[PDB]
């Protein structure tokens, strides 16, 4: 997100009624690993956030 | 005291069972766009789901993608012959 | 493990929605600004094909736009033949006039879905006919108008080779089914062999 | 500084949040012009909880706003209420003239018996909210308002003073016009109170005249009212006497948690929380409690709970609600409304 | 780090002796931009509190062994454009309240050696002629 | 106790201020309108409001000055509760 | 990006019209805010409440027979009742999106029509199936949508969005019969009673014991079908609180061994049923032993899929098997689903994805239609199909062409 | 191959609308848990 400086997991842009734009979430890998990948993205546990996602996160 | 932190953990636990997050902070998050970049530095845009956008002329050829749950395309080369 | 697919939604999942927190920092930010009126006023859709009209919730500022949506009715292209072109061009002998007017009137409705068509098909005005024969009538008649008005190769054999074998395979006993899975690992058994042998020479 | 208004049938509750009571309570009848009683043309547009007509509802917000209160809308937001089953077109016109008429900065809705659930502090259970015009059966889970398992009643304390005027006129009291109805609803908020067993506290009150209470009008004349004071609110449980044939408050609730869903109706007979002025009838607790006993399961654990707060819980749940900081995130902002229009009030909701 | 929220949950008086009125604990919400998280720090630190200007909504910089602490500056959230300051507000700590910062410095021998040579605090060094 | 620990409520956020003759983010304050601006033209269009103001007992019309898309309110009622100018 | 092409929302009165539960409410809401009995209290009274107050005759009945309105005259009843009532709008207001079933007869669908346009004046219409609305309520275009109402269960497959009308198979197998073997049940075990209706007050009873309790003295009923209404209203909640479908081939060898569960009548008679609280729920999927029928020759759930997906093209059935779409109120049972996912997988041939989407956890299956209905009102494009009173004044009035 | 028709942009259309619907559904239910939650813990607060 933009604000927050925590990554919210796999999510997908949608636009809903109204003009106004969405952000569905989604669960995997207990949801809790992905809180803690900020520390990849704005640069076992540490290489599992590696290994897991190819470090695709979305910027900004 | 070692109650008192188990059951202060406990009530702390419930609080994070309802919601994490609940909002977007539309003021920038609405308007600002996504861009990410993969291992090999590589860029790309985020596809945003839009509802259908108007067709002006007879692209959009229909794919029937029920269809392709068994075929995936049609190449080129055939076996050319009777 | 990978990224997610989904099309509607997960177990546990959860959206966020817009802010609208802090209204003392955004005082000022929005009582700087008013509200376009908004009106329940009636609109015309051109695509009705009559004299209808409905209300919708739209801005007074916009008493026009007439439609967005109009512009997403595209008829498919089918051919209109009179009758003079199907006694000279279209004639056949198992297929009949009122037969081959009731094929066309399905095809314009249902937007060239054989399946439904031959779904919805009257077979008892007309006797039973199956998916590829209608689309082989149909695609015949289409290249005959094309070619005397002045479009690939239609082969109903193709049909006739495709659907009854994939029955066939849908039909497969369990007994049979295990057979041939069991027949596919040999075989690839057998490719490893030779794969070994032209590789240890 | 956000404020609350509770479109409640007969009188309106508008006041500011945080306060543990609404500072402003008034008739919500308007005349054309005047919000006062007198002899104009006077008329309730919301007799049972439905805005009829549009032009009285401006008139009354107006007026709550800058008569009754002394607050510009413009400057703070509003927290509107609604009832349990209020249509689309109304909630949207509603959003329309509170967004373009009064400039309001934010506003939102939310379901009169999920801010008396709010109010009385439970998670899920069954309001049974009785207003002046109307009552409702609310079941509530996880705050969501069941919509499928609400269920109508449409009867409420404007039916009870009728029957209690056509009764006590019977009796021979001079009860027949408006300037009596209102002595006569005096009566009833006052007096007439509920008693259970109604079958042995009637014999009694005929055997005995022990249940005979006086009563003084306002022009001196006297009168003793006795077996009577609990027949009237009676009809809540037996709409018999009232003349209509739809079901009792109890049998109503029971039939809403009925249709709730399975596995969970348990916490639902385990909260059933009372609300509306109509309930502030001595002892109706003890006969509801009661009755749902009769009509539930024995291996049940029924628990009413009824604060002393009925008449203004949800305005207490709507303070609440307002004061609430995560709640802050849920006004609808006005930039919303001006890009999306009256139908954002659809979502962010609940 | 992070913005702070002072709380003291009152404890009954130490147990070993009589009554009256102690505090086993100091529980600072440090808030950072990725989170909340509230520390139960000991109470000991409650004197470095009132020593540094640690009020509610600015950004401390704690130890974990020493506990010293030590005031960044307000948030610049509360940084109003009417208000004529500087050096005295400072943004929020992007990540985790907990952080670990590992730093590396190169410094050759001789470094060391010019750096333990001459003095450094007080002891009228200030003096220019001599 | 209450010396070496003043609970006070959190410093009350505040508010973000806009230019009500441009609806930028207001960088100044003016002192006798005590209205934030940011550009000279905004300074100059609130003085002249403040002059109709004072004129008479209360400006009947508003100002209107760089009007978006939406309806602009043009602000009167952004009431400076500071004095006259000496 | 203002989203000009979102949606839009025009009246659309939704009106799921049900065998078990009638179900209404205006378009673009998620979850309708009306539902009630469908059958009425005719002598006409038809509501929640209503419909348990002692009158002189109150005999039941419901409009539509097998799926199929007949009694139109009681169907307008409920109609004007519902709007009145829930809606307080005024018919030509708002256009109306009622559902039918896939097997609705031509003149019955022009009469509906001709009832909609003549004495309601609604401003415009739309009649679709019901299958259609499950389908896109759960934004499927292709998959079975395995009706399992009261009266009927249907494996209906779409093509596209286009129902196959050959595909289904209407197995009398539905809530009815469960209905009507727990009756036989109780009556073999115990007496079958009337719910609070005429029972006074109840006492504390032991488990298994004899139960006491006072009779009301109100009117007789002399009906007998209004009492066999408020029976199988019990015996629904019966069927919806203990009753549990079977997950393996029902041998008479773990049922014995299970825990026990409780239940309390209207009297308060306790009763356990841990023994045989699973017998019931077997015909549904192996109609072969059952004890009300032991000659007969049915389909269970499975087989009616199979059938369904058999009767239809192969080149549609990769799109069948991989979004079966099960729906209605006998799938609410526990065990239901897990039990129809294992029997469609040992039963559905190899190779061939076999997906059962995960919406068995909340009740809104049985309000399907109604979602998908409000959906489908809810879209612009849609807007252009809606049968307005144009049309059908112009003396056309040919819904099949237009649907 | 033939090009899209009316039907074939209202399904998608349609399965935008669904994914909406199922979507806000959520919300509302986890906005809902949240403020009655939030609600109860506050009572339990001031009790307190
Ligand atoms: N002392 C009282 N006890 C019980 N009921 C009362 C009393 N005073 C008034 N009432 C009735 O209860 C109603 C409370 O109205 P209110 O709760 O504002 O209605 P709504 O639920 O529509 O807001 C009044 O309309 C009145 O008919
Ligand atoms: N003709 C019909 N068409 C479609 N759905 C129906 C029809 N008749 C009944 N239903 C649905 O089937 C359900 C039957 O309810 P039931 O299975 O007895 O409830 P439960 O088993 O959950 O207690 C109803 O909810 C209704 O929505």
């Amino acid at each position: 997100l933009t604000v927050p400086q925590r990554c919210i997991g796999f999510a997908r842009r949608r636009v809903g009624r109204g003009g106004r734009v969405l952000l569905d979430r989604a669960h995997s890998d207990y949801d809790s690993v992905f809180h803690h990948l900020d520390l990849e993205m704005l640069s076992s546990k540490d290489l599992s956030q590696i290994l897991v996602n190819i470090k695709s996160c979305r910027w900004r | 005291n070692l109650k008192t932190l188990q059951e202060r953990e406990a009530r702390l636990r419930l609080e994070q069972e309802e919601a994490e997050l609940l909002t977007y902070t539309r003021e920038d998050a609405y308007s600002m766009e996504y861009v990410y970049e993969d291992v090999d530095g590589q860029t790309e845009v985020m596809p945003l789901w839009t509802p259908p956008t108007p067709p002006q002329d007879d692209s959009d050829i229909y794919l029937d993608s029920v269809m392709c749950l068994m075929y995936e395309a049609t190449p080129i080369p055939e076996a050319k012959l009777p | 493990y990978a990224l997610l697919y989904s099309d509607k939604k997960d177990a546990p999942p959860l959206l966020p929605s817009d802010t609208g927190q802090g209204y003392r920092t955004v005082k000022a930010k929005l009582g700087s600004k008013k509200v376009r009126p908004w009106k329940w006023m009636p609109f015309t859709n051109p695509a009705r094909k009559d004299g209808a009209m409905f209300f919708h919730w739209r801005r007074a500022a916009e008493e026009g736009k007439d439609y967005p949506f109009a512009r997403f009715n595209k008829t498919v292209q089918v051919p209109v033949y009179s009758e003079q072109e199907y006694q000279l061009y279209l004639h056949d002998d198992a297929w009949t006039k009122a037969e081959t007017d009731h094929l066309f009137d399905l095809s314009r409705r249902f937007d060239l879905r054989f399946v439904v068509i031959h779904d919805r098909y009257d077979h008892q005005q007309f006797k039973k006919r199956s998916v590829e024969d209608l689309k082989e009538r149909y695609y015949h008649i289409c290249a005959k108008l094309a070619n005397v008005r002045a479009r690939r190769k239609e082969q109903l054999e193709r049909l006739y080779n495709r659907t009854p074998e994939q029955v066939a395979e849908e039909e497969y006993l369990l007994q049979e089914l295990r057979k041939i899975e069991a027949r596919k690992k040999e075989r690839e058994k057998r490719s490893q062999d030779l794969q070994k042998l032209i590789t240890a020479a | 500084a956000a404020l609350v208004v509770d479109n409640g049938s007969g009188m309106c509750k508008a006041g500011f949040a945080g306060d543990d009571a609404p500072r402003a309570v008034f008739p919500s009848i308007v005349g054309r012009a005047q919000s006062k009683r007198g002899i104009l043309t006077l008329k309730y547009p919301i007799e049972h909880g439905i805005v009829t007509n549009w032009d009285d509802m401006e008139k009354i917000w107006h007026h709550t706003f800058y008569n009754e209160l002394r607050v510009a809308p413009e400057e703070h937001p509003v927290l509107l209420t609604e009832a349990p089953l209020n249509p689309k077109a109304n909630r949207e016109k509603m959003t329309q003239i509170m967004f373009e008429t009064f400039n309001t900065p934010a506003m939102y809705v939310a379901i009169q018996a999920v801010l008396s659930l709010y109010a009385s502090g439970r998670t899920t259970g069954i309001v049974m909210d009785s207003g002046d015009g109307v009552t409702h059966t609310v079941p509530i889970y996880e705050g969501y308002a069941l919509p499928h398992a609400i269920l109508r009643l449409d009867l409420a304390g404007r039916d009870l003073t009728d029957y209690l005027m056509k009764i006590l006129t019977e009796r021979g009291y001079s009860f027949t016009t408006t300037a009596e109805r209102e002595i006569v609803r005096d009566i009833k908020e006052k007096l007439c109170y509920v008693a259970l067993d109604f079958e042995q506290e009637m014999a009694t009150a005929a055997s005995s005249s022990s249940l005979e209470k006086s009563y003084e009008l306002p022009d001196g004349q006297v009168i003793t009212i006795g077996n009577e004071r609990f027949r009237c609110p009676e009809a809540l449980f037996q709409p018999s006497f009232l003349g209509m044939e739809s079901c009792g408050i109890h049998e109503t609730t029971f039939n809403s948690i009925m249709k709730c869903d399975v596995d969970i109706r348990k916490d639902l007979y385990a909260n059933t929380v009372l609300s509306g002025g109509t309930t502030m009838y001595p002892g109706i607790a003890d006969r509801m409690q009661k009755e749902i006993t009769a009509l539930a399961p024995s291996t049940m654990k029924i628990k009413i709970i009824a604060p002393p707060e009925r008449k203004y819980s949800v305005w207490i749940g709507g303070s609440i609600l307002a004061s609430l900081s995560t709640f802050q995130q849920m006004w609808i902002s006005k930039q919303e409304y001006d890009e999306s229009g009256p139908s954002i009030v659809h979502r962010k909701c609940f | 780090e992070g913005e702070v929220t002072e709380l003291t949950p009152c404890e009954t008086e130490n147990p070993m002796g009589g009554y009256g009125k102690t505090i086993s604990h100091v529980i600072i919400g440090l808030k950072t931009a990725k989170g909340t998280k509230q520390l139960k720090l000991d109470p000991s630190i409650f004197e470095s509190l009132q020593k540094e200007r640690v009020e509610a909504g600015d950004v401390i910089y704690i130890e974990a062994n020493s506990g010293a602490v030590k005031r960044q500056g307000r948030c610049d959230t509360y940084a109003t454009e009417f208000d004529l300051e500087a050096e005295e507000y400072v943004p929020l700590p992007k990540g985790d309240v907990h952080k670990k910062k590992e730093i590396i410095q190169d410094v050759t021998l001789h470094d060391l050696d010019v750096a333990n040579a001459r003095p450094q605090g007080g002891q009228d060094i200030l003096s220019m002629m001599g | 106790f209450e010396e070496w620990f003043p609970q006070g409520r959190p410093p009350k956020v505040p508010v973000r201020e806009v230019c009500p003759v441009t609806h930028r983010p207001a960088l100044y304050r003016d002192p006798v309108t005590d209205i934030p601006y940011a550009t000279a033209r905004a300074f100059k269009i609130i003085r002249e409001a403040y002059k109709k103001y004072i004129t008479a007992h209360g400006l009947p019309p508003t100002a209107s000055a760089l009007g978006p898309g939406p309806p602009p309110p043009e602000p009167l009622p952004g009431s400076g509760p500071r004095a006259l100018r000496q | 990006s203002g989203g000009v092409y979102g949606g839009d929302e025009v009246g659309a009165l939704v009106f799921d019209i049900g065998s078990y539960t009638v179900r209404a409410g205006y378009a673009g809401e998620d979850c309708p805010k009306v539902d009630f009995p469908t059958a009425i209290g005719m002598v006409y009274y038809i509501d929640t409440n209503a419909l348990r107050v002692p009158r002189e005759n109150m005999e039941a009945i419901s409009p539509l027979k097998n799926g199929m309105v007949e009694d139109w005259d009681s169907f307008q009843a409920i109609l004007d009742h519902t709007y009145k009532m829930h809606v307080k709008s005024e018919a030509s207001l708002h256009p109306v999106l009622m559902s039918e079933a896939p097997w609705n007869t031509r003149a019955k669908r022009e009469k509906l029509t001709e009832l909609m346009f003549e004495h309601y004046n609604i401003p415009a219409f739309f009649l679709c199936k019901t299958a259609v609305l499950t389908a896109f309520a759960n934004g499927r275009s292709t998959g079975l949508i395995l009706d399992s109402g009261a009266t009927h269960t249907t494996a209906i497959p779409v093509h596209d969005g286009y129902v196959l009308q050959q595909g289904i198979v209407k197995s009398p197998l539905a809530g009815d019969f469960i209905t009507m073997q727990c009756r036989e049940l109780f009556q073999e075990m115990n007496i079958e009673l009337v719910p609070p209706y005429m029972i006074a007050s109840k006492e504390a009873v032991r488990e298994g014991s004899p139960a006491n309790w006072k009779r009301k003295e109100k009117l007789p009923q002399v009906t007998r079908s209004w009492h066999n209404y408020m029976c199988n209203c019990v015996i629904q909640d019966f069927q919806a609180s203990v009753l549990q479908v079977s997950d393996s081939t029902y041998d008479e060898q773990v049922a014995a061994q299970m825990p026990t569960v409780h239940y309390e009548f209207p009297n308060g008679y306790n009763c356990d049923f841990g023994a045989e609280r699973l017998k019931i729920p077997e015909g549904l999927f192996d109609p072969s032993n059952v004890k009300g029928l032991s000659g007969n020759t049915m389909l269970g759930v499975s087989h009616v899929v199979t059938t369904s997906v058999g009767m239809c093209d192969i080149d549609i059935r990769p799109g069948l098997y991989g979004s079966v779409i099960v729906a209605g109120g006998n799938t609410l049972i526990q065990s239901f689903t897990d039990r129809l996912n294992r029997e469609l997988s040992q039963k559905t041939p190899p190779s061939m994805r076999l997906k059962l989407i995960a919406n068995n956890t909340t009740v809104e299956r049985r309000f399907s239609s109604w979602i998908g209905g409000s959906i489908l009102a809810s879209l612009g494009t849609f807007q252009q199909m809606w049968i307005s009173k144009q049309e059908y004044e112009e003396g056309g009035k040919q819904c099949v062409e237009r649907k | 191959p033939r090009p899209k028709s009316h039907w074939d942009y209202l399904l998608e259309e349609m399965q935008w609308m669904a994914t909406d619907f199922a979507q806000e559904r959520r919300w509302k239910v986890a906005a809902a848990k949240k403020l009655v939650r939030t609600v109860v813990r506050h009572h339990e607060e001031k009790q307190l």
